[PDB]
């Protein structure tokens, strides 16, 4: 309701803006286009590189860092439009900074942003 | 449970066990009589989308992006979905391109694209079948406008363009075999058009309406069963049931009541024909408006016996729907689409209630598509 | 570029029609003579007799390699070509693709 | 209100859907875009070619045909977006039909939809 | 009076009179220190549009269609106006093109279309000076993010692409004079770049600010005065002035107060900054936010002079607001641009009140553009 | 089309890496030894210590004429490229640019 209130994480809709694992996600969710939370959907591309950012979880009380790659060569999907900067950096420090399109490695040479997938890298802590 | 709901318990689980998340990319589940296109004009945007779903749940299996008002069709027996589309060199401006890919059913992957010469594509609002596959899928035929009436002849398994049919002034296409195929023409008939052996034979039945009889530009079709379904403005209903031989015609059943008839009652919408290939039911969107808002969405829908002409059900919708069809498994299911909130509304086909909803498809979602493979 | 000359790109008024020229004239969404032939040098007038916005137009190869579109004319209104050629010169009107007529020249 | 409602025409906004010269518009009006009532925006194509319409004028209690040519080669205006059907025709009777791309001799053949003008081609009646 | 009404009287009285209509192709007004452009990055769409309107009035001059993530600019003198976009084969997939167009700004015609060579434009949400237009005009710069960073010479006198100048891992450009231009680096300081004489020689300022002051992307600046303005995201704004021999840096000032501070007020929103250059005025977006809630939109903007640091009032916009930037005329304007409801609000700069709005601009417009020709 | 020989595409366990073996440890968004210098035919490992992912990549033209990326390695695991030519071979971090180091190779 406050776009200007702190976020407050959840663990049971992966297609809710507020799911924990979407905490600096900027653009769509693949779950809603075809995907899934960490697959890209049928005929985009899934990019190897990306911007990642550590978020809480309510579950476990733990922290893990999500790479936020892109699934691309689509136009974007429209669906499940989202937007969270929690410890979003500016560009010039650009592996915290989510206004790029990190289509980087994606088959084909995609570069064109689809939706974003939120697979775990590892624990942060 | 929500489809959001079921994803996080299932992460939430992989994360419990080891399991990490190995990112992939996906294949949409095998083509059924349940899956259903949904092309989305966006109100003549350059670019469009197309969402493919599964009726059954009402879960986006992937998805299809085209150019200018490109017109989708799909192999009955679901070995593939194509599309005829328009692109330019500078987003809307600069040489012009229509072409027509091929997607595998599973991968999306486009397997086929093949450039028309000349864009020769009819650059116009897009009405189901004013294009189609052959029945042994082995061409798409699309119809161009300007200079003159044509045919295209896209060859699918050779991956290439055929040549162009010349036609008299008809619109739309209507398989009936490998090489002919029939249109609905200006002077109050349908052509006969046979294209087989190099060279075009064109032939005229007789007239079955007059010029004050005004037939929709969204009949309906079964390329299985040949089985024209076209309505008019007031919902009076010519069949056919074309061959190859040539067209028979049925004859015409009034959709609504003399006393519907009598209270404006009146086809309104965009895709308002179904036709229920299995069942030979027929679904006819309608709701009482002015003579001159046949565009404007309707909130109900009519079934009856295409052979009787006598009514079955009358399904409300609760919606303000443009557009439906149906799945052509044995017990389908009643789409009902909505541009004004880009929004498919999915029902039970016998006892008309909504079973569950897709919405942000597009901005205008318009054309419904399925596959005839069932039986 | 061509085998025609277009006197004028603005339709001309009904009235200054030479009335001893050949004229085709329009109604009902048709050219009232479909096929009228002339002579190497001479002019065909086209007068549309209602309100329906009509034209003259071929396509790409016919008139010459680039395709030719006259204006549109309204009710009462003119349009004149010179077909400078021998040949038989198909044409049909711009939005209406179902309307076609010709011109064999002599 | 009711989409299902007969035709309603005024002459005090060319900017609304019911002004009277729209009754059989289908697209974008120009006007919210560049153009005007009867001309093209900068940078846009005019067609020569279109629709027409017999549209009543509550002002005079005439009748004209209005022919909705387009302006091409611009992607969708998406502003002031309308659709009426005055007498609307189906596609095998184009003359009155508005589901088609009447970008028909448009400079440099534009083909893509941008909006439509609403030019009197002269008095129905 | 409305526009529509105004329109609706204009085209009575025409046919009260003979007057017939006669349809043409508009030309836009000419360029004036009123006119403003509205880039619509539509959150990541393929293709895009940008809006041309008179901020004296709210109306629309006319529009440009711009591809994937494209950049505007305008030279200052009005003599024209640019972009810098992409397109691909099939709408978002195959054989990329990257290049740059330059806009006749009164008939909006591309009086060039010059490709850039190796697809070289950062795809990134749109910045503000993250690309360039050389004092003199005569030549475009942008950015390139990967394999490495590099800004590429676009020659827009010859209507060609010049190279690539190899620079640090520094970002956005600031151009000073023909030939030098300054980048925000990570090392913390500013890299000064001389491309003269078909070589390049790099420089680095001293650092103004440490890895706890963060630096948001959208920083204001001015090209006629030099000034650059960038804050952080708590409002401190390091200033300096560009020069070409180099930058000069001023005493930061803090844009909020303890108290407000002390209150959670925080800048937030798209293009916060704005700078005034004959006034020597500062323009921030602010309202009372978490600390990483910084993309959210604000609903009030704080004016303060660029040389004490002392407030000179708060306005209140009485909307969510993502963006701004002001008119550089004498009695300024103050654009206030919304991207949730694809609606510009007009101020009057002085005042702080609303004088008009011109919405359903595209899906999420955030860039505005101006001509610094005034004076 | 290689100059280089990619053992496995998958990162392997640092665990696995044999002990006395070139290594390039990766921190703090770095390559901890920027410049290293082998034989032709020898082979570098690279280390990620920590859990930003990282990997080895060159543009094209340095390591053949196609563009070489290799994948990303997350904490604890590593790459390893065999050069088998004598050469200066420049490289980066696909989604880091600003992380560059090198392998002369002799
Ligand atoms: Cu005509
Ligand atoms: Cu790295």
């Amino acid at each position: 309701v406050d776009p200007r209130a702190k976020w407050q994480p959840q663990d049971n809709d992966i297609q809710a803006c507020d799911y924990w694992r979407h905490c600096s996600i900027d653009g769509n969710i693949c779950d809603c286009s075809g995907g899934s939370l960490t697959n890209c959907p049928p005929g985009t591309k899934l990019a190897t590189a990306s911007w990642v950012a550590s978020c809480y979880n309510p579950t476990d009380g733990q922290s893990y860092l999500i790479a936020y790659r892109d699934c691309c060569g689509y136009n974007v999907s429209g669906r499940c439009p989202c937007l969270n900067t929690e410890g979003e950096l500016p560009v010039y420090r650009p592996e915290f900074a989510n206004d790029i399109i990190w289509c980087f490695g994606a088959e084909d040479d995609a570069m064109t942003y689809h939706c974003t997938i939120s697979p775990i890298v590892g624990k942060a802590s | 449970q929500t489809e959001g709901q079921r994803g996080a318990a299932e992460a939430a689980a992989a994360l419990a066990a080891g399991e990490a998340d190995e990112p992939v990319i996906l294949e949409a589940p095998a083509p059924d009589a349940r899956r259903v296109y949904i092309q989305d004009p966006a109100h003549f945007a350059a670019i469009t989308q197309q969402f493919v779903i599964d009726g059954s749940t009402g879960r986006i299996l992937g998805m299809t992006d085209g150019g200018f008002l490109p017109h989708p069709v799909a192999a009955e027996d679901g070995s593939f979905f194509a599309q005829a589309s328009t692109v330019f060199e500078r987003i809307a401006r600069g040489k012009r391109t229509d072409y027509v890919e091929v997607f595998d059913p599973v991968t999306f992957l486009p397997i086929a694209d093949i450039e028309l010469p000349d864009a020769p594509r009819f650059l116009v609002g897009t009405y189901q079948w004013m294009n189609a596959l052959t029945p042994d899928n082995k061409n798409l035929l699309f119809y161009q406008f300007s200079p003159a009436p044509a045919v295209g002849v896209v060859d699918l398994e050779g991956k290439t363009f055929d040549r162009m049919l010349d036609v008299p002034d008809c619109y739309h296409i209507f398989p009936a075999s490998p090489t002919v195929f029939y249109m609905n023409c200006r002077d109050g008939s349908l052509a006969r058009v046979d294209f087989a052996d190099g060279e075009t034979k064109v032939t005229n039945t007789e007239v079955f309406h007059t010029e004050d009889e005004l037939l929709i530009n969204h009949p309906a079709f079964s390329l299985r069963s040949g089985r024209l379904v076209w309505p008019t403005y007031t919902g009076k209903i010519f069949q056919a049931d074309l061959t190859a031989e040539g067209a028979t015609f049925r004859a015409p059943i009034e959709a609504l009541t003399e006393a519907e008839r009598a209270d404006d009652w009146r086809p309104g919408g965009w895709q308002q024909t179904a036709y229920h290939r299995q069942s030979d039911r027929i679904y006819l969107l309608v709701d009482q408006r002015d003579e001159w808002k046949h565009k404007a969405a309707s909130r109900f829908v009519v079934v009856l016996n295409a052979e009787t002409g006598e009514r079955i059900n009358k399904i409300e919708l609760g919606h303000e729907i443009d557009s439906i069809n149906v799945s052509q498994d044995a017990e389908p299911l009643l789409y009902a689409l909505s541009a004004g909130t880009q929004t498919l509304h999915i029902y039970d086909a016998a006892t008309g209630e909504e079973l569950r909803s897709v919405d942000q498809l597009g901005r205008g979602p318009q054309i419904i598509t399925t596959h005839d493979m069932d039986s | 570029q061509d085998k025609i000359t277009v006197t004028s790109e603005k339709p001309v008024a009904a009235a200054d029609v030479p009335a001893d020229a050949v004229v085709v004239g329009i109604e009902k969404m048709k050219y009232l003579t479909p096929e009228v032939t002339i002579k190497a040098g001479e002019t065909v007038y086209w007068v549309n007799g209602e309100v329906m916005p009509h034209n003259v137009a071929f396509k790409k190869g016919i008139v010459g390699e680039d395709a030719f579109r006259g204006e549109m004319m309204t009710k009462d209104q003119a349009y004149a070509i010179t077909f400078n050629e021998a040949g038989s010169y198909d044409y049909f009107c711009t939005p209406h693709p179902f309307m076609r007529g010709k011109v064999i020249v002599e």
